[PDB]
RNA sequence: ACGGAAGGGCACCACCAGGAGUGGAGCCUGCGGCUUAAUUUGACUCAACACGGGGAAACUCACCAGGUCCAGACACAAUAAGGAUUGACAGAUUGAGAGCUCUUUCUUGAUUUUGUGGGUGGUGGUGCAUGGCCGUUCUUAGUUGGUGGAGUGAUUUGUCUGCUUAAUUGCGAUAACGAACGAGACCUUAACCUACUAAAUAGUGGUGCUAGCAUUUGCUGGUUAUCCACUUCUUAGAGGGACUAUCGGUUUCAAGCCGAUGGAAGUUUGAGGCAAUAACAGGUCUGUGAUGCCCUUAGACGUUCUGGGCCGCACGCGCGCUACACUGACGGAGCCAGCGAGUCUAACCUUGGCCGAGAGGUCUUGGUAAUCUUGUGAAACUCCGUCGUGCUGGGGAUAGAGCAUUGUAAUUAUUGCUCUUCAACGAGGAAUUCCUAGUAAGCGCAAGUCAUCAGCUUGCGUUGAUUACGUCCCUGCCCUUUGUACACACC
């Protein structure tokens, strides 16, 4: 005999959308499959990490420049569910690359 | 230039060679045809193809075409 | 604790890089290839994908014991907070890096030049690759530098399918007289792609109609 | 290598690869000193193993 | 190198415990994480211990990775006069 | 493969037709030269000269004047517990509170010292020994195999007159047929979705609470939850969309190309990423704990420490910046972007409040960030004034005097502010650069660098044209033909 609501926030962040979106729509389909109360995936502006560099190790040549970029996708989903499922839901839905973060609190 | 690559024209040839009943002078249906009837890897290439089989269609209607 | 998201994901990537280096240096004579981090609650799961795990492992479980400790003490985990595992790789023949260090170990074990690559090509092809390439760019026996293209089968070289299908590996083999470059290319058969696009974007297959017997004046059936 | 000994290269490379295929098919089946470190300096911690005195003038 | 026995032991000792040492390529660190001596003292100490075999060294990305080996085991066994079947990193932990 | 033979092409790193310029001036910045203790060095046609991400006050750093230290593994040997070796107070000394060395006399214990062998570092040489990476050829369109045809053979044909394309892109011609690499496909980004899934980290309408002006209802605000609703705008997952579409001119009525209509979009949708075979003694051992060999290794070419130098100034060259004014300068006043970035074992991005003319200071404060800085109220530009063609209030070099910030350090003035001083330049000789649409040009911004320093760079948005829609005249390459006694291939 236990259990109590919490008003939870799960943030998902990664560089491989397909996994991200995999774990993201998993959380939603799954925990709503057992009727919770949620605010669905909120996608934040996928921010872009640029790096511009001369290709040359030296100085010679037409000065070719070249930019690398890495993409940081972030999501979050809000839940209100007893302690059990949350702990269940945090340990599982594990995925190499997707960064899960679960805060608590309505403040 | 809008000259269509061989794989476009090549495939079109094949499609008309074996699916003239089915197909029309309408691109849009010729396009939806191309899905159920062939394995193309991309939307863009498929339309590039469909539009050309559609082209060769309107041509045949007013006289056979070589190949 | 307490980091930028931006700062972190980059920070992770560097962590990867250093980690993959250290193993690549450390597990050559074991045919090391790749890592994968798998972070969890309570653990961090480094998985060493070499070919000869028995050597990675060590007497009733040493060496990986050493290697853990190592990885551990440096990045400053807290004994137990990180864990290691050996995982013989499904057919080494389709890992560029696997066959790179092969030829390193071919030439370096006093082997003919073409016997090295023409072997490596043969084994790689025989392993079910759809295409393979071996550059040997360097200097052998004679003073001047040369290079040599060794290849067989089918490769593509441009755009996105490259990312998808061809694996690349360079390796610097330091011999008596100078060094040379080994450069390996495997192109994996897009057919078997499993996770991903299962062909060349080039690929346009027609489904083959059907012989039909027409005629037959109308008639309807009941049910 | 020279293009005049070429055959004998390809062949020796072919068989080189049959040798690799052999090892990898014989791999589809093929074939405690305790006391501890901090514990021996704790078990031999039973001292009377030094001396100390001085200080005068 | 030139270094008092105290700092020698604390390295040799610690090595026999962990069978593993790591340290950054930066001399003048004054004291390093884990062992209690000068960073200098560590790096060269092992280097000596390596050049007579005993232990191997490995570099990459600015940190030395030192691995004690079987012959070193007996040598350290000697320089700490511990009896055979003493210790190393050669314990399989608890059930871990 | 090459030609200082012929024939074709292709391109704003070619011209046409134009723009906006550089070339002249002041300064900024690189290169040379000169000078110097040293003024570290690489690179010299496109393809060296705001390049080595090279904005050097120490560091960096390689240069110069000097000063310490070994971080000289290991092996043999020698020394040697009657002490192999280590350290030092003060003084002398020195730039120095370096026991460097010296006076002096404790200390230290087998870690060192000495010798040889062998190692080891090195921004020492060699990029003409190499790897790797890069640049160039290349704003290019080239490479190859199966079955067949020719040839004793090396080989050729396929891969070609023509047409077409940005394209060996295609049509067509055809002893070839049918394909593969590369081009295309693909991928990323900017464009279209009142369709889909949603959002107090985005926003809308309604309602409460509430302010001002009107009152007859109205107009314009306030209130990160007082509630209800929505997803047009914003965000990003999944889809959809365009295939040069319909119609018509034009052409071997072929590939195509041109025009109108419709369309978010019809120049490869615009812009990128990727990119075959091959070539160069291109650049880089000064990015690498990549590396061969050579040199060097304790009076070091190792390293560190103090100080200078890379900035040095008769002068040649290159990239730039600011200007010569009135389509303007100033002074009020309006007031509008986008790509970014930000502090953990920390001192990053900074709102607000005060104080200070200013630069700044000071108290707090929000933000690890679609949540705070920030609506980055940016600059051109818009408006009402002042000035009125006069080197003028255009212009702001050079110079003095003061304040203040970064930093251990600001002198050879890091930067910022005030006052003053107020040059040359009145549109620039021969020459030469870049460019065809949201482009050119004008205009700021963030990011890299960064303690402090952008006259640089990489991206970004803002305002927004004139003139081509051509050609082979110039120059550059490509192709074919052709000659060759070249093949290490006209160096
Ligand atoms: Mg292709
Ligand atoms: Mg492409
Ligand atoms: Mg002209
Ligand atoms: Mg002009
Ligand atoms: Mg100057
Ligand atoms: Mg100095
Ligand atoms: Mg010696
Ligand atoms: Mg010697
Ligand atoms: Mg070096
Ligand atoms: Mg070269
Ligand atoms: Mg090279
Ligand atoms: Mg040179
Ligand atoms: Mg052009
Ligand atoms: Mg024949
Ligand atoms: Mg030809
Ligand atoms: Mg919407
Ligand atoms: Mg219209
Ligand atoms: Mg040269
Ligand atoms: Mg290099
Ligand atoms: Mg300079
Ligand atoms: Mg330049
Ligand atoms: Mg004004
Ligand atoms: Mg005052
Ligand atoms: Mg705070
Ligand atoms: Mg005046
Ligand atoms: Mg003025
Ligand atoms: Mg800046
Ligand atoms: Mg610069
Ligand atoms: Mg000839």
């Amino acid at each position: 005999q236990q259990q109590q609501i919490i008003k939870i926030r799960i943030t998902l962040t990664s560089t491989k959308v397909k996994q991200l979106e995999n774990v993201s729509s998993n959380i939603v389909k799954n925990a709503e499959q057992h009727n919770l109360v949620k605010k669905g995936p909120v996608r934040l502006p996928t921010k872009v990490l640029k790096i511009s560099t001369r290709k040359t190790p030296n100085g010679e040549g037409s000065k070719t420049w070249e930019t690398y970029e890495m993409r940081i996708h972030k999501r979050y989903i809000d839940l209100e569910a007893p302690v059990q499922i949350v702990k269940r839901i945090t340990q599982i839905t594990i995925e190499p690359g997707v960064d899960v973060e679960v805060v608590v609190a309505s403040n | 230039g809008r000259v269509r690559t061989k794989t476009v024209k090549r495939a079109s040839k094949a499609l008309i060679e074996r699916y003239y009943p089915k197909l029309t002078l309408d691109f849009q249906t010729n396009k939806r045809l191309c899905d159920e009837i062939a394995t193309i890897q991309s939307k863009r290439l498929r339309n590039k193809i469909a539009g050309y089989t559609t082209h060769l269609m309107k041509r045949i209607q007013k006289g056979p075409v070589r190949g | 604790a307490l980091i930028s998201k931006k700062r972190k994901l980059v920070a992770d990537g560097v962590f990867y890089a250093e980690l993959n280096e250290f193993f690549t240096r450390e597990l050559a004579e074991e045919g090391y290839s790749g890592v994968e981090v798998r972070v969890t609650p309570t653990k961090t799961e480094v998985i060493i994908r070499a070919t000869r795990t028995q050597d990675v492992l060590g007497e009733n479980g040493r060496r990986i014991n050493e290697l853990t400790l190592l990885v551990q003490k440096r990045f400053k985990y807290a004994p137990g907070t990180i864990v290691l595992y050996a995982e013989r790789v499904q057919d080494r023949g389709l890992s560029a890096v696997a066959q790179a260090e092969s030829m390193k170990f071919k030439l370096l074990n006093g082997l003919a030049i073409r016997r090295a690559a023409y072997g490596v090509v043969r084994y790689v092809m025989e392993s079910g690759a759809k295409g393979c390439e071996v550059v040997v760019s360097g200097k052998l026996r004679a003073a001047r530098a040369k290079a040599m293209k060794f290849a067989d089968g089918f490769l593509i070289h441009s755009g996105q399918p490259v990312n998808d299908f061809i694996d690349t590996a360079t390796r610097h083999v330091l011999m008596r007289q100078g060094v040379l470059g080994i450069k390996v290319k495997i192109m994996r058969d897009p057919a078997k792609s499993r996770t991903g696009p299962k062909a060349l974007p080039d690929a346009v297959t027609i489904i083959e109609p059907k012989e039909e017997e027409p005629i037959l004046a109308p008639s309807v059936k009941d049910y | 290598g020279d293009d005049k000994k070429e055959l004998s290269a390809e062949k020796e490379a072919q068989a080189d690869a049959a040798a690799e295929i052999a090892e990898d098919a014989a791999e589809a089946e093929d074939a405690l000193q305790d006391y501890l470190n901090q514990q021996a300096n704790n078990q031999f911690n039973k001292v009377p193993e030094a001396k100390k005195v001085e200080l005068d003038a | 190198m030139l270094m008092p026995k105290e700092d020698r032991n604390k390295i040799h000792q610690y090595l026999f415990q962990e069978g593993v040492v790591v340290a950054k390529k930066d001399f003048n660190q004054a004291k390093h994480e884990e062992i209690d001596t000068k960073n200098l003292y560590v790096i060269k100490a092992l280097q000596s211990l390596t050049s007579k075999g005993y232990v191997k060294t490995q570099f990459s990305w600015q940190y030395y990775y030192y691995t004690l080996t079987e012959e070193g085991v007996e040598y350290l066994r000697e320089y700490l006069n511990l009896p055979e079947h003493i210790v190393p990193a050669t314990y399989i932990q608890e059930r871990n």
